[PDB]
């Protein structure tokens, strides 16, 4: 009778261990489930917020140069660049070859923050130009950033709403050109020549893509963005390979997937070809310089001897190698892999619900620009917000009902000053965060769990069929 | 990157 | 050989029992895990929308009573917030203020419902404003809410698309102020002296947010708020701590955790100091006043003794009170845990995608303006749709090329209708609710199915060591 | 002794086939759960991007057909829509009568792809209006898609930010009218009369919704449209009942569950009555025609014997019923069952982020305008662009400051091409696509993990039981 | 769709 | 909250 009883307890055992074999098998294979919880409870930390000026050179900067002496250098690189055939007509009839070829007079060109922002308030409390740091970005020139995690450590929202939050009355310094002068469109770019503010809402830490990660906001609005806070957290190894690290570019970032892909690409284009992109985030690696650099540019217009004949090509050999690495990495994902990198073991990231308003109303123009003079501006009557203010206050001090006159001056005061003037509020719509985790699949609490039941048995019956087999 |  | 037994027969018992006690562990913890699904047939309900004017007073309302002599009290109140130096000067030199010391007048000033929704259709029928409920807001004076849960039981949307939704042409009546009167900016206040509407989509029967929730859509332009409904069911005891309760404030209102923690923190703040906010939602208890009212503020205008001298200081003891209360709650979310409160067992949210268009063309907006008047105004000569009206009925009835004139007349009546007029759309996306349910990460269920296997042999087994101890 | 031990196996034999059998219950409810991870390896396929005019009719076209003597049948059609009394006059004074009741001439009165993109601009290189398919859409008339999934396989994005992205400079042709013309206000149409272009961005290869899903861009404005993308794959029988069909209508469209709703809707429509509606997507089924076609309006109008009376009642049949069809499946999601049909395996939706700023600066106005020109128009001097092209022209070579008449010209100048035209980028924020895999919530391996150990044992028991009963 |  |  003990043959059945062998067989049985046979094919039992081969039951057993191979379910326990395909459930040590399954936690093998680390598998990871997010699991996502609205954690109602957890403080929210508040994001750093890039502004850029959309227009990255001054119209006003630009007339001041020319009509001192120091914009010669302006006024050799426009007859250089448009004397001379260069290939990618369009990038050197633009604005980031200009920066590229002579960056001093670019950065005297560029916006100003105290020319830019015009009223700050955060959590109520008033802040000034010192809260946001100045950073540097081809076809975006200044980009101010309010919380990027240098000047304080970290900035916290404990309430909702557009009270507790940013607000930002801009002016984007919208200027008119010289008479006689008009800028050329860029048609190979898909985000300039346009009048408004770039901003980024980006982890804190973070750095900014003003490119790829803004969104663009109007003159003349209120823009309120409502931020929803989205914590993902992964799990490092053996469920996966994030890291706490941090990027270096210029200055150490908090680790983001898309900065640190932008950070190799920049490093395999400094590879492959001597120079550097000014599209993607700088690096400051000697002696490298930026990719679309004529070096001798300044003697080539110059034509001291003359073996440069008019409309004669250019080479730009650094601009087309660059050309052909942007295209290769922009067409093919594959760099992904080898730059490697990881994604950030905690990342936050915003949905952002932009909503629009007609601002400032006509009724408090005057009283909006009476503060904006009283505390930014002892000069320059040469300026919108000056001629704004001076129609205004006729209409408010004549010494019934607005007369066609009364009503163009108040018109042309409303058109200056939303031509020129935006409100941006950045909040939190709500505290609640939104949490994806990262949880392994089978746990190995779990494993134990699900094994040792049978185990604590079949361990034993297995030294039962030691004992019954050879003695 | 501007006429005249 | 049975000590053998015996021991392996222990290790076993034991390994088994340490998994059962792991197994009603984990349940013991009685875990929760949010699952999201699309369903694709469960009826949607339309959300309750909250309409407020950005701008809360009406410039027209204010000059009638000028023309008339009903308006002493403001000039007096004027009189009064610009002689005596106040602290807040910011929050007194606002119209909040207005509201609060003089409370009638400022219903008197606010918009009536009537000259700001023009036309309304619902679901391809007609509605009018008893569709509306009115309701007051503090800086968003009068704000009208369609579907609030009150008039009707509830509305379902059976239609995607913005024929099937809410259109709402609005004319936020946007009118030019006195001759010589400008109002003064509030810098203290990110959403205010901005032209438009402000829109509240919130769950049906939750009270509104316009300041916390709220998006600002202007003038000018027909906005198209798309809506894709969420429904996030949590679970009660005792998984969760949720409960399908009703919110007090002024009217029952459907559970939110944020309106609740406004309603708390109004609560906190009548009790701390003996007076109520006008930004908090309102509670109606007597006799708590509004922080910020100076009681006897007539009676220190009129300078009937003169111990008050010209730009004297007021205390304002509840509004610093107020102040102070309001800042130790918004910088610190300790408070949240003691009014407790808790997350409604059924949630309804909705994620919306607000995309404006340039409306209403120049082509269309004589026979909008027609339809307007035969609906809305018999009166008021001195009304921008009349003058605008006039322009373009001389435009289209002459009695080629529209001529110098002609497109002077066409841009400003287009200019009037687009500072004054603007189309809402609100509508559902899509039908297909995105539900986040609760669910028991171990259920009891789940136990019995862990556990009986094991459990069944395991009893009988220990009656076996009993046996076999003991006797 | 004996009795204890049968009544022990019997009582753990029954606990454990209970527990076996309430898992093998679990696995036969074949339930499914909705797995959300990000992955950020996977190809992202491009959209399919239908821009629309807002506008269907041109006035350019119309005046054009005055100027000529082809436009009698139109002159016909307003002289016979205006005569006699219909039923729901508001449609029948829509535009979308007049493409039902005369299709060929509301084709020719439509807007054409050339006269509507000016510049297109897909992945850094240059694309042409012959990478847009036309397609016909009642109140939307002519409706483009790009990446349509007909012309080429499909497109793919492998690097994000709107620079690699499709760009589209369109100029909505909004033409000033007729001298003594002005439009009918349609006011039960929420979408119409509005100045802009209807995007929507949906699935490649699907048909697109451009009134229940497009979203409307202003002129005068660069619009981003950041794209994130959502990959939702579903389970197939027998967990669910998803297929990778492909929806028929006019051509073969990739399966979406409410195209297919509308396609059912429209044959339901078909069946019901014996027309079909415009507002649905076209079927081409003859000998079925539109409902709301008066097929003797020629007949009636031409006045030939004197029984149709001056606005006389015209029946329309087929028109009521079409609206109460409609009206019965608007209001009921009871149909929705009957024809079917089932969610697409796999499918792809894109959270879309917009975000708008002012375009083009003033600036670069006229280096636009030469470049259009120099493209597209060689013809119609009577042109915005030309008019507006002419003040620029004459502002940088007059042959300082703005003069006053020179910011005339300029501000002129901006009026006109900010309100004939827009930008509208299109792109994906980040490549990482959001995929929610539907996963079999009790997975048959899992249901071999979990019975596998019980049963090896308790099958070898059972055949115990079976020997010792009766043997 | 348009009068005069 | 306006002055003349
Ligand atoms: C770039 O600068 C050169 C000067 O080096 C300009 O050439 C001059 O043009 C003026 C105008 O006719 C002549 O009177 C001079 O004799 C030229 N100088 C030369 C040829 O050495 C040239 O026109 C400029 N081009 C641009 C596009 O600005
Ligand atoms: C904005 O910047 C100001 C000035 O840098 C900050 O004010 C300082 O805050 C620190 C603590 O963070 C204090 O120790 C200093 O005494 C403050 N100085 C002044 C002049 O106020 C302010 O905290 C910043 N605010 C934000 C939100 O970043
Ligand atoms: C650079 O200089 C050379 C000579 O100085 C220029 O060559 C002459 O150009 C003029 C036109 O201004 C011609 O009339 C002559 O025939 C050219 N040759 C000589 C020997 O004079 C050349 O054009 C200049 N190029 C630029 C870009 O300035
Ligand atoms: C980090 O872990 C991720 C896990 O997703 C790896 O991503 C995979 O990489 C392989 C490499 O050939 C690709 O084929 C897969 O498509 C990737 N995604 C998967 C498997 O979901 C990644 O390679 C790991 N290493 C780094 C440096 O990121
Ligand atoms: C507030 O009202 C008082 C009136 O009680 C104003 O004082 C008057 O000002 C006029 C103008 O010069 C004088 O002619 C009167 O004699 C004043 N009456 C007094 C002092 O009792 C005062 O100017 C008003 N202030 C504001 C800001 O409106
Ligand atoms: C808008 O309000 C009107 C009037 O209050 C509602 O019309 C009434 O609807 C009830 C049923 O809900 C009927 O019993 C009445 O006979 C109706 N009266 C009139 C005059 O129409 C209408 O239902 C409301 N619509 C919405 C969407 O709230
Ligand atoms: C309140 O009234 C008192 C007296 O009626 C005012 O005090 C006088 O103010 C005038 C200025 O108008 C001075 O010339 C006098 O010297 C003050 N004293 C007296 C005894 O007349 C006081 O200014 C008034 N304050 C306000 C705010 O109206
Ligand atoms: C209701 O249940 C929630 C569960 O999240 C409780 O929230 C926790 O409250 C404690 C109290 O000190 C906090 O420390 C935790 O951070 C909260 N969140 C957790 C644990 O995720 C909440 O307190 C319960 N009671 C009420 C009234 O809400
Ligand atoms: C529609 O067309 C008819 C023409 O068939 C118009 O009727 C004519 O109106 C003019 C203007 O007074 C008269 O001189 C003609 O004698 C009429 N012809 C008739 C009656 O056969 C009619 O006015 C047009 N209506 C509209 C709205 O366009
Ligand atoms: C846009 O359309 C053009 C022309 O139809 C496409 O260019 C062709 O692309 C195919 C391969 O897709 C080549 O075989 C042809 O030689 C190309 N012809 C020309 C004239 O360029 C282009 O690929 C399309 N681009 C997109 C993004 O759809
Ligand atoms: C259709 O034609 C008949 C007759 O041709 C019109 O009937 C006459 O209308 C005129 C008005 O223009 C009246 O004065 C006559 O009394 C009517 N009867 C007769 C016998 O002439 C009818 O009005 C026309 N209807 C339309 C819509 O054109
Ligand atoms: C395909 O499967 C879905 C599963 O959700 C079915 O949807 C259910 O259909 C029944 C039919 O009466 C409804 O009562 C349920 O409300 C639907 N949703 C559920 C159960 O979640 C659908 O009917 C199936 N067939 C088709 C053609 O879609
Ligand atoms: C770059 O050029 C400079 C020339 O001054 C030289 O000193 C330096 O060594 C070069 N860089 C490297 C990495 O050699
Ligand atoms: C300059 O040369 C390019 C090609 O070499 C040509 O297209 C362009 O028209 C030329 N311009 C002038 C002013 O000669
Ligand atoms: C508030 O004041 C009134 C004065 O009329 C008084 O009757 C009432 O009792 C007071 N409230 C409370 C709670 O005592
Ligand atoms: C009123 O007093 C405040 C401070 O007490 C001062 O700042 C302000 O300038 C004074 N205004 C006038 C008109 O005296
Ligand atoms: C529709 O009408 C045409 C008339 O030419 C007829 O030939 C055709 O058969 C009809 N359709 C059907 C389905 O019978
Ligand atoms: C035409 O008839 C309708 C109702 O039959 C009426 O409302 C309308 O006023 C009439 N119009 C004219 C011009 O007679």
């Amino acid at each position: 009778r003990k043959v059945i009883w062998a067989l049985m307890v046979i094919i039992g055992f081969t039951a057993a261990t191979l379910q326990l074999s395909l459930l040590v098998r399954k936690y093998l294979q680390f598998q990871v489930v997010e699991l996502s919880e609205i954690k109602d409870s957890m403080p929210v930390e508040y994001p750093s917020v890039t502004i850029c000026n959309i227009e990255p050179i001054s119209l006003r900067k630009i007339r001041k140069a020319y009509n001192k002496n120091e914009s010669q250098n302006l006024k050799d690189w426009l007859n250089f660049t448009q004397t001379f055939h260069f290939k990618d007509m369009s990038f050197m009839n633009s604005i980031r070859a200009f920066y590229e070829n002579l960056g001093s007079d670019a950065k005297k060109i560029s916006h100003d923050l105290r020319d830019l922002l015009i009223h700050c308030r955060f959590n109520r409390e008033e802040c000034t130009t010192e809260n946001f740091t100045s950073s540097f970005d081809g076809n975006y020139f200044n980009c101010f950033t309010f919380n990027g995690g240098q000047l304080r450590d970290q900035l916290q929202m404990h309430a909702t709403g557009p009270e507790n939050g940013l607000s930002l009355i801009i002016s984007i310094e919208k200027d008119e050109p010289l008479p006689g002068t008009y800028g050329v469109y860029n048609f190979e770019n898909n985000i300039l020549h346009s009048a408004g503010v770039r901003v980024v809402v980006h982890a804190p830490g973070s750095m900014p893509s003003p490119v790829d990660h803004g969104f663009d906001i109007p003159p003349g609005y209120s823009s309120s963005v409502g931020l929803k806070a989205l914590l993902h957290t992964r799990l490092s190894e053996p469920y996966g390979n994030c890291t706490e690290d941090s990027l270096e570019g210029i200055q150490t970032y908090r680790n983001t997937f898309f900065a640190c892909l932008q950070l190799c690409k920049q490093r395999r284009l400094i590879r492959e070809c001597k120079c550097k992109s000014s599209a993607l985030p700088d690096l400051s690696v000697e002696n490298i310089t930026f990719c679309g650099v004529i070096p001798d540019w300044k003697d080539i217009r110059r034509n001291v001897t003359g073996e440069y004949k008019m409309n004669q090509t250019i080479p730009t050999i650094s601009l087309a190698c660059e050309a052909r690495v942007q295209k290769q990495l922009n067409n093919d994902r594959s760099y992904e892999t080898e730059c490697g990198c990881y994604q950030p073991c905690s990342e936050t990231s915003y949905l952002k619900s932009v909503s629009l308003s007609y601002w400032p109303l006509e009724f408090y123009q005057l009283s909006a620009l009476e503060r904006f003079f009283s505390q930014k501006n002892p000069t320059d009557q040469q300026h919108f917000m000056k001629i704004a203010q001076d129609f205004l206050s006729r209409l408010a001090h004549p010494q019934t009902s607005y007369s066609l006159s009364e009503k163009e001056m108040a018109k042309e005061a409303s058109d200056l000053i939303r031509q020129n003037l935006l409100r941006l509020n950045i909040y939190l719509e709500d505290l609640s965060v939104v949490e994806y985790r990262q949880l392994p699949a089978y746990g190995l609490a779990d494993l134990f769990a699900d094994i040792g039941g049978t185990l604590g048995l079949w361990m034993g019956i297995s030294v039962l069929t030691i004992m019954e087999l050879m003695e | 990157f501007m006429r005249f």
